[PDB]
């Protein structure tokens, strides 16, 4: 049986954190989703020569269940937290929701990646010094991604297989 | 023999550049399938003189507002209506086209006003226009459509046997002042959710998910009833876990858990799975998993039902949703599956198709953005042959376990509650005194009157 990583996708809504997973999975030149099938969560892929199987957890749009998090959170071996370089909000939650998968997994030491979303051509107002800064504070990498052109998707959830094997 | 597209552009012949259909067929219809087009080819279409299509229609008039706006929708609509002529040949055009095309834009017309009335209440002028229209409308086939319109407008303007006894515990009729999560019924706590959760769920309408409105700045204006609904689920999750961990006394803090399961096991009884996961939640909540001593004490039977509820969401909400395609209403579903398959469907998928160079609207998004609000729609038809309690209602509608504090103000205090009364090892497990000056065993979830 080959590895199997389930991941968690963590971040502020209204700012298209949906892309990051949609794009990785769909194979480009198919823009056709449907997210009622499994395949559309569960993703082989080979990371350094070694075969594996993704299954991602996005709760996209049930930001309001609050109270959901700790449950969705605990899923996960390793976690992508998302924001948006346009939406400083988003950027500034990053703070806590670290500190609930820290305080959800019991571990100072949680395999975790912080992802920069580039969601539209609004402009940027997280620059990435700000956010290379926040995630060498944290001990984790910082990844940007490209909603639009897949630009850094792969490398975000790849850096995230390699921290959860070195973990 | 139509006229030209110089004169009714709905004449413009079908080509890869105009309209394009799925491999498939309205399975009950034999219809076929549009995957995308110009909006002249989908308002052709939603009027088409060959057939009807009352699917079509549906899914157009409920997910139309993010290519086209309802004043550029009823300017489609009367253009349509407006047919010009290009005898044998004029006898048989009025009947087998103009008869059936301006019958069919009525049939929109209804539609629109019957279940889509929002539109019209939220632009008065669009009212106004509608209604300028209808007014010029003649003819002796039309005007039993048109009074049938008028009288919805009008309408619209305006605006079983017997369910078992009512479980009383500890608590008694009338007063209000000592209900509480041990003193009220186990099964009326979960009756009196089940009504307050199965209403909530009804009144929320497809106006606020299609086009995931609810995720976007203006979703307090758009989305209020799906709020209400959520914040009312995050409010009793909450309440569950204050309940536990303010609970400090382990053998009072073991009559609380095992309560809340049997609330959950009722829960399971009426269908309510929104109640199912605010239970499952508040279990897995970071402040309540830990409780290890707590949760050695409950018994095995009630650890076995909570294992099975927890199992429901686990593998992307698998069992959940083949045990919920199972049963048959009445029924509270979980609605956070729909927000995030809404959401996704709508961002994982193009607005737009190119075809030869030409933008065409892509429609197969939408129809399977309509295939999910139908699906919660099936669900908000039937009630519950339950008689509700006003008393225990206005009890859990009123609930405040936050209280005036913030979400992470009041959520590390549930954490730090959690460590005081069960300590991280190897601190020793304090002893703490009771709360509770009435007994803690419980009545049972099986009712006490046939
Ligand atoms: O048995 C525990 C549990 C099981 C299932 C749920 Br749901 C929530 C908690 C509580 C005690 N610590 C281990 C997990």
């Amino acid at each position: 049986h080959m590895t199997e990583y389930k991941l968690v996708v963590v971040g502020a809504g209204g700012v298209g954190k949906s892309a990051l997973t949609i794009q990785l999975i769909q194979n480009h030149f198919v823009d056709e989703y449907d997210p009622t099938i499994e395949d559309s969560y569960r993703k082989q892929v080979v990371i350094d020569g070694e075969t594996c199987l993704l299954d991602i957890l996005d709760t996209a749009g049930q930001e309001e269940y609050s109270a959901m998090r700790d449950q969705y959170m605990r899923t996960g071996e390793g976690f992508l937290c998302v924001f948006a370089i346009n939406n400083t909000k988003s950027f500034e939650d990053i703070h806590q929701y670290r500190e609930q998968i820290k305080r959800v997994k019991d571990s100072d030491d949680v395999p975790m990646v912080l992802v920069g979303n580039k969601c539209d051509l609004a402009a940027r107002t997280v620059e990435s010094r700000q956010a290379q800064d926040l995630a060498r504070s944290y001990g984790i990498p910082y990844i940007e991604t490209s909603a639009k052109t897949r630009q850094g998707v792969e490398d975000a959830f790849y850096t995230l297989v390699r921290e959860i094997r070195q973990h | 023999r139509l006229p030209s597209a110089d004169v009714y552009r709905f004449a413009e012949p079908d080509s890869e550049e105009n309209i394009i259909f799925e491999e498939n067929m309205q399975p009950k219809a034999g219809i076929p399938i549009i995957k995308a087009g110009t909006v002249i080819k989908l308002i052709e279409r939603l009027t088409y003189h060959m057939y009807a299509d009352p699917n079509f229609v549906r899914t157009f008039l409920t997910t139309y507002r993010s290519f086209c706006k309802p004043q550029e929708l009823l300017s489609l609509i009367i253009e349509r209506f407006e047919i010009p002529e290009p005898s044998a040949e004029l006898k048989r055009f009025r009947k087998e086209y103009i008869q059936p095309v301006q019958l069919r834009v009525l049939n929109v017309c209804r539609h629109w006003v019957e279940h889509h009335f929002y539109d019209f209440e939220r632009d008065a002028y669009l009212l106004q226009r509608m209604e300028e229209f209808i007014g010029t409308v003649r003819g002796k086939a039309m005007k039993k459509w048109v009074e049938s319109i008028t009288k919805i407008i009008q309408r619209k303007k305006i605006a079983q046997s017997s369910p078992p006894t009512v479980e009383w515990h500890i608590s008694r009729p009338g007063h209000i002042e000592t209900f509480d999560l041990l003193t009220l019924h186990p099964i009326e706590i979960a009756r009196q959710l089940t009504l307050l959760e199965s209403d909530l769920y009804r009144a929320v309408q497809p106006s606020e998910l299609v086009g995931s409105v609810w995720t976007k700045e203006d979703k307090e204006i758009n989305s209020p009833n799906l709020l209400k609904m959520i914040r009312h689920t995050t409010n009793l999750t909450l309440w569950f876990e204050k309940c536990i961990v303010e609970t400090e006394n382990l053998e009072e803090r073991v009559a609380v858990v095992s309560r809340i399961i049997e609330i959950l096991q009722v829960f399971q009884e009426l269908n309510n799975f929104n109640g199912v996961l605010e239970v499952v939640s508040a279990m897995n909540s970071s402040p309540v998993y830990r409780l290890d001593h707590t949760f050695e004490q409950i018994p095995s039977r009630q650890k076995k039902i909570l294992e099975e509820a927890h199992e429901l969401s686990e593998d992307h909400y698998k069992k959940y949703l083949a045990k919920l395609r199972s049963i048959n209403p009445p029924c509270v579903p979980f609605f956070g599956i729909y927000l995030t398959n809404i959401l996704k469907t709508e961002e994982g998928n193009p607005e737009v198709l190119k075809r030869h160079g030409k933008e065409l609207i892509n429609f197969s998004k939408r129809r399977k953005v309509a295939e999910i609000t139908g699906e919660i729609q099936q669900y908000q038809n039937q009630p519950y042959c339950l008689r509700v309690e006003s008393d225990i209602k206005r009890f859990f509608e009123n609930l405040n376990p936050m209280g005036n504090s913030m979400e992470k103000e009041f959520t590390d205090y549930l954490f730090n509650k959690s460590l005081e009364i069960e300590p991280r090892n190897p601190k020793p497990l304090p002893r703490f005194p009771k709360k509770y000056s009435y007994p803690l065993k419980s009545p049972g979830v099986r009712p006490s009157n046939p």
